[PDB]
RNA sequence: AAGACGGUCGAACUUGACUAUCUAGAGGAAGUAAAAGUCGUAACAAGGUUUCCGUAGGUGAACCUGCGGAAGGAUCAUUA
RNA sequence: AGCGUAUAUUAAAGUUGCUGCAGUUAAAAAGCUCGUAGUUGGAUCUUGGGAGCGGCCGUCCCCUGCUCGGCGCCGGCCCGAAGCGUUUACUUUGAAAAAAUUAGAGUGUUCAAAGCAGGCCGCCUGGAUACCGCAGCUAGGAAUAAUGGAAUAGGACCGCGGUUCUAUUUUGUUGGUUUUCGGAACUGAGGCCAUGAUUAAGAGGGACGGCCGGGGGCAUUCGUAUUGCGCCGCUAGAGGUGAAAUUCUUGGACCGGCGCAAGACGGACCAGAGCGAAAGCAUUUGCCAAGAAUGUUUUCAUUAAUCAAGAACGAAAGUCGGAGGUUCGAAGACGAUCAGAUACCGUCGUAGUUCCGACCAUAAACGAUGCCGACCGGCGAUGCGGCGGCGUUAUUCCCAUGACCCGCCGGGCAGCUUCCGGGAAACCAAAGUCUUUGGGUUCCGGGGGGAGUAUGGUUGCAAAGCUGAAACUUAAAGGAAUUGA
RNA sequence: AUGACUCUCUUAAGGUAGCCAAAUGCCUCGUCAUCUAAUUAGUGACGCGCAUGAAUGGAUGAACGAGAUUCCCACUGUCCCU
């Protein structure tokens, strides 16, 4: 505190809230451009429509092509460059299966070594990827 | 004074914000009715109230005593 | 501008401690100093002391022990309870053995360890430890 | 320190402990009166006659040798001014410098020691109607000033 | 109630003749057309009367300045140069 | 009782501007990131003409040259 | 009997900082000064007893009064009522504050979460209390922080002398009026109080005295040089450079002379010296308003400090119209240089360089360091002012004024020394008095880029100035110090 | 594809700011975009410019015009058809 009078108390309280908005994990969260770019809207998952398997190339030291695949939304019908995990479970999703994509661990911030990319999988229609992996669940014809 | 059979006054006093553990000015002004047998008012005279029913739409006072200013004799 | 008394001299004596003079001449005086003054040569903090009446105010020339780590003031004076003076002795003196906060009560100027007994909160100065 | 430069300076008179009137000093508290009266009658201000009397007539403070100060015994009867003493000077001062600035158009200090003298004034002014010597619709307008030197 | 924001006496002239030109008339057509204190009798009632020559209307009394002001400027300084050389050779 | 002036209260539809959020685009351009691309090396050591600020003009491109700064300089210094 | 993943939110963060952070170089203090709202404001008026309690010591009780009903006492006193006795804040208590939630008593649901029930071989027992901001209501205290009162006395407190409105305390019944007292309002002459003005800040404003400074503004006198011309010599090269050449020369260039002419700039003296609000300011005289410091037993009496909005000034470049064009010199033309140089150097040369008028408002506008206030070490210089003291020197004739010599005090620019202290260190007598965290107040930063960008509003003739985001992009930018190469 | 770069012949230099199928571009009814059911038209960009280019003036612009040109709402015997 600096500016120590007695019945200041609005002097004081003015200058806070003129402050805080210099603050980022407020103002990122105070103004509306937050929500209006970002693809869930405001959400912890949100399913969509697949239309193409892709290979992303991994940034330096590490190299190793990365498997992703390129969703539709519901929604919003957007566009947004996904990931699968595992080994070998690209196999599973067929080009314009449903998926339910998830968040990645980090907030609107990416994983590792594959650029742009900020989503991945937990479902392919109804039962988890997960499953199919081990083989506890497997698929209809 | 400016309307006619009615005054405006100010009445000062302080908040306590308690996050700050300090005061802030606040105002609030308010009309009064200022009846003819106070032949003699001005402005900063002090003046003392009491609550009736509405005499308008924004008046709900009538004047009691003037109390004068320091100073004001010549 | 000189805008407020007290915290002149209560630095001024501290900072005579510090260094270490055998005594100390504080200039403006008033009743609310000597009147300190008086409170911590009541637990002996402080010995006994002369202020000399030139006709303006007066210059007190105190004469230090060296049990005084620190003196300190409290500004502006806040407005203190029977329930909240907890809460600043238990952020404002070190220990639970030793301090003291001086206060204004209208029953007079004195150490929290007797507006306890006198059951009166009031106003805040500074404290001695 | 100085208000209106940065000067930090420091020299002024020290009065004395005992306040009673010294020995030599004959001149009685009825007596000198007729004194004052006279050094007012002259075009003088009271801080000047404040002066005259402390280096030829040896006085230590007039106050002391009667009960009241110099503005009292000139003001009350009908011989002392209409303005403070100290008013005067700053306009007079004011109306030798705003004169400056007609024929030496370009002389740019000037004009920055000309927007001092006049928030001194205004300053001055404010506070002598609190204290209700001035009557309160008074303003010092440099258009009207130069009458009143 | 302020009239004109930018243009003196000259919007007695509208869009016309461009606006620099327009500029430049402002510093004459305000200089000329004023008034001045006749210096004899102390009023203030100089005017010209057409150019460079100039008619107090109280004293009757007239002068030759310059076409548009009173004192030509370095005419203030052709009379403070002509005294002091009245200075350099009467001794 | 049906109905007819006059009165209020008055939804709805037609015509205009004011205002809010998203949206198409010839052509013009910024920026950002990507393993063996091309011309030159301005910068870091007196980086081979000391470096940087302001402002103006030039030059394929880093960048120059004018005028006044500042050492964040390569001198805390130089002799009656 | 669960345990992971994804997103919202808190604690972590003294990474929003009221408690409680930063701002010389890490991100960061307006180029300067004034200024209204805001916040913040020196000291000074009630202080010593007598009893009462137990072991000089610590407690309690005594420090404004002027119609009725009871403590009765003798129209006199003590005591309870009927009404009141500068005004605020602060503070201790008193009402007034639905439940449920929280806290908390009590009770063995078989234990807990919970509930409002239960216990004794008809009856005994509960269903508690506390907390419930601010605002308003009520009674005590009167320290600390705000407002008042007696000055051309339109002043307190008392008595005396009229006038005018006037309920009946009174003239057994009926006419009426002064009688008689109370209850408004005016007013003349008096007596009386100790009759009524805190203090003059190591706060400010202003006066006055002899000084001081490249402070500012207008005229004025000087100085050598560079450049252009006019003559008088003698003669062949003269510029330029690391080395050459473009450029000048028997059409007399360069060096030598005596003249004249203009357009710049003020050498050496010049200092870790000076004055200015910052930018800034150096030839001799004359004049015109200003200034800090010192000196003062002069006067005013809190008039002050900091400052959103608004205002005055603001190098160098850059603009608009004249006046002026010696030197230098962005643009351009050549000569050398190099692999190429539209760069260094070299030969010329425009805008510009200089005055008078009005715009523009930024610079590493720097001490990369807010202004006012208190305090905390030692020395050697220095500038301005005042004071004390041996002795040389000048005006000779000494009075005091100048010049040299050793201190004392006040304000100024810097140094040196050191375990006052601080810090990340370099380093700082401030960058100190900071977990031993509060003297008052103004601007401002919150990981890097994107980016001082886009846009809109604003100001300008123009360049541009003030305000000023977002999507996207990334685990390091960065600071001070070590060893190496 | 493309050409930032590199050389090489030449003149007194060799077209620097800007500005275009124009009241100025042969090929030409140049070609991408805009207005129409359909457009050698009108307007918005692209420059290769036969022969654009700076007081032989270059680029821009409020007001103005019995001046040259396009399209929309109004209104009509100009047309259907007299």
């Amino acid at each position: 505190g600096k500016c120590r009078g007695l019945r200041t108390a609005r002097k004081l309280r003015s200058h806070r809230r003129d402050q805080k908005w210099h603050d980022k994990q407020y103002k990122k969260a105070h103004l509306g451009t937050a929500l209006k770019a970002n693809p869930f809207g405001g959400a912890s998952h949100a399913k969509g429509i697949v239309l193409e398997k892709v290979g992303v190339e991994a940034k330096q030291p590490n190299s190793a092509i990365r498997k992703c695949v390129r969703v539709q939304l519901i929604k919003n019908g957007k566009k947004i460059t996904a990931f699968v995990p595992n080994d070998g479970c690209l196999n599973f999703i067929e080009e314009n299966d449903e998926v339910l994509v998830a968040g990645f661990g980090r907030k609107g911030h990416a994983v590792g070594d594959i650029p742009g990319v900020r989503f991945k999988v937990v479902k392919v229609a109804n039962v988890s990827l997960l499953a199919l992996y081990k083989g506890k669940k497997e698929r209809p014809r | 004074m400016k309307m006619q059979r009615t005054i405006v006054i100010r009445r000062d006093y302080l908040h306590y914000i308690r996050k700050y553990n300090r005061f802030e000015k606040r105002h609030k002004n308010m009309s009064v009715h200022l009846s003819p047998c106070f032949r003699d008012v001005q402005i900063g005279d002090i003046v003392t109230v009491g609550e009736c029913r509405p005499l308008s739409k924004t008046v709900r006072f009538n004047v009691l005593k003037v109390t004068k200013a320091a100073g004001t004799k010549k | 501008v000189r805008m407020n008394v007290l915290a002149d001299a209560l630095k001024s004596i501290n900072n005579a401690e510090k260094r270490g003079k055998r005594q100390v001449l504080i200039r403006p005086c008033s009743k609310v100093i000597v009147r300190f003054l008086t409170v911590m040569m009541k637990h002996g903090y402080i010995g006994e002391f002369e202020i000399i009446d030139d006709h303006r105010a007066g210059k007190i020339v105190v004469n230090l022990t060296g049990r005084l780590n620190k003196c300190g003031v409290i500004s502006p004076r806040f407005d203190v309870q029977l329930k909240d003076l907890e809460k600043w002795q238990n952020n404002l003196l070190p220990s639970r053995q030793f301090g003291f906060i001086v206060l204004t009560t209208s029953a007079g100027i004195m150490d929290h360890e007797e507006a306890r007994r006198k059951h009166t909160g009031g106003k805040i100065l500074g404290f001695f430890f | 320190g100085r208000m209106h430069a940065p000067g930090k300076g420091l020299s002024q008179s020290a009065l004395p402990y005992r306040r009673s009137v010294p020995t030599w000093l004959k001149l009685t508290s009825d007596d000198v009166k007729e004194q004052i009266y006279k050094l007012a009658k002259k075009g003088l201000t009271p801080s000047q006659i404040g002066v005259i009397l402390r280096d030829s007539h040896g006085v230590a403070q007039v106050r002391f040798v009667t009960g009241n100060k110099i503005l009292r015994i000139l003001k009350s009867k009908g011989l002392a001014p209409d303005l403070p003493e100290d008013l005067y000077h700053l306009i007079k001062k004011a109306v030798a410098v705003r004169k400056h600035l007609e024929r030496n158009r370009k002389d740019k200090d000037a004009k920055f020691r000309l927007i001092l003298i006049e928030s001194r004034i205004h300053r001055l002014a404010r506070y002598y109607k609190t204290k209700r010597v001035l009557p309160p619709n008074w303003k010092y307008e440099s258009s009207t000033a130069s009458a009143l030197v | 109630a302020k009239r004109t924001k930018k243009v003196g006496i000259v919007g007695k002239y509208g869009t016309r003749y461009g606006a620099s030109l327009r500029k430049m008339v402002k510093k004459i057509e305000i200089s000329q057309h004023a008034k001045y204190t006749c210096s004899f009798c102390g009023k203030t009632k100089m005017k010209r009367r057409a150019v460079g020559i100039w008619h107090c209307g109280s004293c009757m009394k007239t002068v030759a300045g310059g076409a548009w002001t009173y004192n030509t400027t370095s005419a203030v300084t052709v009379k403070s140069a002509i005294r002091r050389l009245k200075e350099l050779k009467d001794q």
